């Protein structure tokens, strides 16, 4: 498992925005601190915050976390191009023998266009390729801004992350963003669920698109 | 400074082997616990294994358990990865990180290396399988439909998709293409076409994937 985290932050210059870690009782709600690592534009990780709120010489007080629950919080005020990165929560998880848990990584954006929100389509197994033994929904994912989303799956309701195949976006040509996201399953499993989902959540939207065999 | 230094990535073919190193200074290594973490193109930090001060605990993710054997010599101030059984999804830069001494609560990597660069990839030329996807309403705008071809597991990079020939070319998307964990690549085309034109216009999407000489004409009818 892993810690779920908003796939983008973004705001204007000067503005004070929020980045939220959610764990679970396995984890964060299991006595673990939690640590963030700042990770700039094709650098490595480096350490923001440390044992939920302590803040390593280096980093500015502009920058604070903090550990509530089950969940977490990293806040970043007067932000500026420079804070621009992604940044990582980090905990450890009881689960498995025990192991380190990362978050899954939020993109900080300084806004230079207005947000916009992903438009999705989905399209169900081919007939052809499940004569083929093989069965592949198809999630597409174009025109918004900022350039990072989610993409979750579902079989009826259940989260399914085997056999998933997620692109990191790319820039259209008309310069906003687009991914693509593959479930790969058997024809036996398409045809004995209800229906599966793409769900995608990008800033304050989640649009989630179903079918059903 | 605290200084970490990986090396030993490279490209390698599934099956095979490679051998990390870490080269740290600026600190006694001996009294510090040590980790490999990565990260996978486009995707966020994965751990992988750590080992403690002097190698009496060792850990790993079960992603890489019984295949990578983490080491150190503490003579030499070096931290290994040994990996071998490597598979496509191996794919990614690995970071070498020190855990910060902590009283409780689980401790955090302090300190972090710049990274090597892992590359796991089959050679051998893949021709793709092409599925139509019938055309849908859902999602488009009124009087219009969306349909498509999915073009599946193929390597190496590029393939060309176009529609009718050239003749279509207004509304077309080709997505970028995702390399999946198997180390071989599948995209989608999709155009949006007037609602009222699928009993009559045919559609049919050209692929050409030149580096295996294979070429594909897929016509994609209303299901």
């Amino acid at each position: 498992s892993v810690l779920t985290q908003p796939p983008s932050v973004s705001g204007a210059p000067g503005q004070r925005v929020t980045i939220s870690c959610t764990g679970s009782s396995s984890n964060i709600g299991a006595g673990y601190d939690v640590h963030w690592y700042q990770q700039l534009p094709g650098t490595a990780p480096k350490l923001l915050i440390y044992g939920n709120s302590n803040r390593p010489s280096g980093v500015p007080d502009r920058f604070s976390g903090s550990k509530s629950g089950t969940s977490a919080s990293l806040a970043i005020t007067g932000l500026q191009a420079e804070d621009e990165a992604d940044y990582y929560c980090q905990s450890y998880d009881s689960s498995l023998s025990g192991f380190y848990v990362f978050g899954t990584g939020t993109k900080v954006t300084v806004l230079g266009q207005p947000k916009a929100a992903p438009s999705v389509t989905l399209f169900p197994p081919s007939s052809e390729e499940l004569q083929a033994n093989k069965a592949t929904l198809v999630c597409l994912i174009s025109d918004f801004y900022p350039g990072a989303v989610t993409v979750a799956w579902k079989a009826d309701s259940s989260p399914v992350k085997a056999g998933v195949e997620t692109t990191t976006p790319s820039k259209q040509s008309n310069n906003k963003y687009a991914a693509s996201s593959y479930l790969s399953l058997t024809p036996e499993q398409w045809k004995s669920h209800r229906s599966y989902s793409c769900q995608v959540t990008h800033e304050g939207s989640t649009v989630e698109k179903t079918v059903a065999p | 400074e605290v200084q970490l230094v990986e090396s030993g990535g490279g490209l390698v073919k599934p099956g095979g082997s490679l051998r990390l190193s870490c080269a740290a200074s600026g600190f006694t290594f001996s009294s510090y616990s040590m980790n490999w973490v990565r990260q996978a193109p486009g995707k966020g930090l994965e751990w992988v294994s750590s080992i403690s001060s002097s190698s009496s605990y060792i850990y790993y993710a079960d992603s890489v358990k019984g295949r990578f054997t983490i080491s150190r010599d503490n003579a030499k101030n070096s931290l290994y990865l040994q990996m071998n059984s490597l598979r496509a999804e191996d794919t990614a830069v690995y970071y070498c990180a020190r855990l910060g001494y902590c009283s409780g609560g689980s401790c955090h990597f302090d300190y972090w290396g710049q990274g090597t660069l892992v590359t796991v990839s089959s050679a051998s030329t893949k021709g793709p399988s092409v599925f139509p996807l019938a055309p849908s309403s859902k999602s488009t705008s009124g009087g219009t439909a969306a349909l498509g071809c999915l073009v599946k597991d193929y390597f190496p990079e590029p393939v060309t998709v176009s529609w009718n020939s050239g003749a279509l070319t207004s509304g077309v998307h080709t997505f970028p293409a995702v390399l999946q964990s198997s180390g071989l690549y599948s995209l989608s085309s999709v155009v949006t076409v007037p609602s009222s034109s699928l009993g009559t216009q045919t559609y049919i999407c050209n692929v050409n994937h030149k580096p295996s000489n294979t070429k594909v004409d897929k016509k994609v009818e209303p299901k």
